[PDB]
């Protein structure tokens, strides 16, 4: 992975070629969105960061991407990937959200589609046909 | 929570779901338009209605939200643009009526055909045959009487037409609070709360009538001088100093002047700046037009043309069966692709026209990083101006000496240059007077300041006075002579055109004087000037 023409990101948070004697490697696969990308990193106080994955913030490995549009956008519509974009309250580092609940703001009981009732889930809709920072690149978190 | 919340909430909702719908729909026009079949017909028509049946269940959801509530500017202009009754606000029958009219005035405005008085097999459209006689016929009394047809045909069977749409139209525009359908129209640019940049309906009438002012002393240097050169063309056909027959205007209702520089031109022995002679001696392609378009723009410090800008347009025609209508068009669809149906050709206009049009991909790529419903223009006049700025500063010959094309020993007279910048001016100053007056009277046609049987009477008199165009033949109220122009008919405010012209070379000298251009403004250009970039890319970035 480190001598390789073929990933676009490389952030680690080149001497950990040699450095990995380590316990444990965790790895997070996903996809993303192209303009997606600067919200996977520590901080990050966006959509992405906030209701999809937090990252830590004081130790950290790797993270790396690539173009994957070929893959994992269809012409006729990639609709399968969703995302959070509404929650009650921002995620943690290690904290993973599957809840499809119908959003309401006021903290009250809600069921579409009446008033304020949105369901927390956009899909992508990546096309081959779309602009670059809008495809699918498939991430690995280390 | 806050409603605040509660519409930014709507409108995430919104701001993503509308962006797919509206590129599903625009993918489908996009690939009616590129390929023409019944079935891309079909699915344009299909996602096109889902897509404003999608956009009839959001602005209904809106008008639960009321504009008065919410402080954020943003979602203020956002909810404001929602929650417009239109149609809406009209009986349910009573407007599908009026748009039936709509359904019907459009019909027999694109059908409508003028017959020879001699030959009634040979019959003319709009386009072609009939403006080819408007425009390049040479006969006076040839193109006395097609002007007549063109009024009489079609102007009649608009009229009861057009008697019925201005009422429905005017209770529908005073059902949503306002004074007349001009004035609905005048909604258009009022902005609240925005200090120093704020517009009064009242503001626009005011202000299109004031620096009109300063058109007028141009204009009728233009008045005088065309008038002692159709003279000499046309003896003792035209008064010396009655004004302008209607039929010799060069076009169809008297909007450009451009035409008659046949009949106009005072040194025609005097060459063009043409450089379509050295495009095809170096072997140019319309690859290299677009890439040179895109090496003009990164010259000033733009940004470069995106991949998906190359994926999926289509640049030239496609030959067979696949058929694609060739009228250069920027087609902003959504989700960061950006693209131009263009038949573009090896042709210094099609030059002129591929900067033109990728100078509104400009301006798509600005709004880009606002949300979906501030990813248009402010108001409606900002579009067309940012594509000619590219247009105006690209065709001066000193781009065309750099270009390679124009060699750059070349030598630019300025009796070359005038000849060239009065054709220009026929175009230009000719359409500030036909616009000014087409507002004014629609103004006070929907306001009722005019009835209905003076309706064709000041029509002609105020062409009289602000155009300066005699009729040469008399118009009673059985014409709908302005209806015979299509935008009146058909549900336009023209005023758009006056507005750009207006903003275009208000930003032209901004950008001349961004660029220090050193020699005079018809001759400036913005090449290699990165203060043209960041002044254009800045005042590009805003949207609505």
């Amino acid at each position: 992975l480190y001598n390789s023409t073929f990933f676009s990101t490389f952030k680690c948070y080149a001497t950990k070629l040699n450095d990995l004697c380590f316990s444990n490697v965790y790895a997070d696969s996903f996809v993303v969105k192209g303009d997606d990308v600067r919200q996977i990193a520590p901080g990050q106080t966006g959509v992405i960061a906030d209701y999809n994955y937090k990252l830590p913030d004081d130790f950290m490995g790797c993270v790396l991407a690539w173009n994957t549009r070929n893959i994992d956008a269809t012409s006729t519509g990639n609709y399968n990937y969703k995302y959070r974009y509404l929650r009650h309250g921002k995620l943690r580092p290690f904290e993973r959200d599957i809840s499809n609940v119908p959003f309401s703001p006021d903290g009250k009981p809600c069921t579409p589609p009446a008033l304020n009732c949105y369901w927390p889930l956009n899909d992508y809709g990546f096309y081959t046909t779309t602009g670059i920072g809008y495809q699918p690149y498939r991430v690995v978190v280390l | 929570s806050t409603i605040e919340e509660q519409a930014k909430t709507f409108l995430d909702k919104f701001n993503h779901e509308a962006e797919d719908l509206f590129y599903q729909s625009s993918l489908a026009s996009w690939n009616y338009n590129t390929n023409i079949t019944e079935e891309n017909v079909q699915n344009m028509n299909n996602a096109g209605d889902k897509w404003s049946a999608f956009l009839k269940e959001q602005s209904t959801l809106a008008q639960m939200y009321p504009l008065q509530e919410i402080q954020n500017l943003t979602v203020k202009l956002q909810l404001q643009a929602l929650q417009q009754n239109g149609s809406s606000v009209l009986s349910e029958d009573k407007s599908k009526r009026l748009n039936t009219i709509l359904n019907t005035m459009s019909t027999i405005y694109s059908t409508g055909k003028v017959c020879n008085p001699d030959n009634p097999q040979e019959c003319l459209l709009l386009e072609p045959g009939l403006n080819e006689i408007m425009a390049n016929s040479l006969d006076y009394n040839e193109r006395l009487w097609a002007w007549e047809s063109w009024r009489s045909e079609v102007g009649k069977q608009l009229r009861p037409l057009y008697e019925e749409y201005v009422v429905l139209k005017n209770e529908m525009a005073r059902a949503n609070h306002y004074e007349d359908y001009g004035d609905y129209w005048r909604g258009d640019y009022e902005v609240n709360g925005v200090d120093g940049y704020d517009y009064s309906r009242g503001q626009l009438i005011e202000d299109v009538e004031h620096t009109f002012e300063e058109i007028k002393p141009l204009y009728e240097h233009l008045h005088a001088y065309v008038r002692a050169k159709l003279m000499n063309a046309y003896p003792s056909y035209i008064s010396p100093i009655g004004c302008l027959p209607a039929h010799l205007l060069g076009d169809m209702w008297g909007r450009f002047w451009t035409n008659l520089y046949s009949l106009t031109v005072p040194f025609g022995q005097k060459p063009n700046i043409d450089v379509t002679d050295a495009m095809v001696d170096q072997a140019w392609d319309a690859q290299r037009i677009f890439k040179e378009a895109e090496k003009f723009f990164v010259s000033v410090g733009l940004p470069n043309m995106t991949q998906g800008f190359w994926e999926n347009s289509m640049l030239t025609d496609p030959g067979n069966v696949q058929k694609a209508v060739c009228h250069p068009t920027a087609w902003d669809l959504g989700k960061g692709d950006f693209r131009i149906l263009m038949c573009t050709k090896v042709t210094m206009d099609d030059f002129l026209t591929a900067h033109h049009e990728m100078g509104h991909i400009q301006y798509d790529m600005a709004y880009a990083a606002q949300p979906f419903l501030l990813r248009n223009g402010a108001n409606e006049g900002f579009h067309e101006a940012v594509g000619e700025i590219m247009s105006l500063s690209a065709a001066t010959p000193k781009h065309l000496k750099s270009i390679g094309l124009l060699s750059p020993d070349f030598q630019e007279d300025n009796e070359t240059e005038i000849n060239f910048l009065l054709k220009q001016a026929l175009t230009i100053v000719g359409t500030l007077p036909f616009t000014y007056m087409l507002e004014k009277w629609r103004w006070m046609v929907f306001k009722g300041e005019i009835p209905k049987d003076q309706w064709m009477k000041k029509w002609w008199e105020m062409k009289r006075e602000i155009v300066g165009v005699v009729e040469p033949v008399p118009h009673d109220e059985t014409y709908c002579d302005p209806a015979s122009l299509f935008h009146v008919s058909n549900d336009y405010s023209f005023i758009r055109y006056y507005t750009r012209t207006l903003y275009q070379f208000q930003f032209q000298e901004a950008l001349c004087q961004a660029a220090k251009h050193e020699g005079p403004l018809h001759k400036c250009d913005i090449s290699n000037s990165t203060e043209a970039g960041q002044k254009l890319f800045n005042m590009l970035r805003l949207g609505k």
